[PDB]
């Protein structure tokens, strides 16, 4: 469109070259009863009324 | 265990003579109570109920392991009180110290038995 030599353009890169390793580690809340997955549940219960 | 099953009895018998030491010993000291009955248990049929179970299944170690969690007659009144109190002093000593001396006898035979199976041992 502009033509050739109508357009001059020069290109500056900021790069990267700095090692990173990352590990990362996630937990699905389990505040909610209804979504939390049990193995093991002891409910004692008592109800003395005088 | 065989080493439960040789010393079930005199287990048996020496908690059964605890409990209905703690029986006779409630029956005394609840003797002014009006209208208190005087209770007691038949020891040699409770002995043979407790010598005549399932832990629930542990698949992981998450898993929480199973918890665990006699019956009583009336003495027969000899003297009609007025307050309802049917507890007789003389019966109730007398068995009381009956029961005392047969819990010190178990409790002999007992460590007798622990004892001839540790001098098999010993050496």
């Amino acid at each position: 469109i502009v033509g050739n030599g109508n357009v001059h353009a020069q290109v500056t890169a900021q790069l990267d070259f700095a090692n990173k390793e990352q590990t990362e580690e996630h937990y699905s809340p389990n505040g909610d009863a209804s979504k939390a997955t049990l193995r093991s549940r002891q409910l004692n219960i008592s109800e003395q009324v005088g | 265990d065989r080493l439960d099953a040789a010393l079930r009895f005199q287990q048996e018998a020496l908690n059964l003579r605890a409990q209905r030491q703690e029986i006779l010993a409630a029956n005394i000291a609840n003797a002014d109570t009006p209208g208190y009955q005087a209770r007691d248990i038949d020891f040699a049929s409770e002995l043979k109920k407790v010598m005549v179970g399932v832990a629930l299944t542990l698949t992981s170690s998450h898993h929480i392991p199973a918890q665990a969690v006699v019956d009583l007659l009336y003495r027969v009144p000899d003297q009609p009180s007025l307050d309802g109190n049917t507890v007789d002093m003389d019966r109730e000593r007398t068995q009381f110290a009956d029961n005392s001396l047969k819990y010190q006898m178990g409790l002999t035979v007992l460590g007798s038995q622990l004892k001839g199976m540790m001098n098999v041992l010993q050496g």
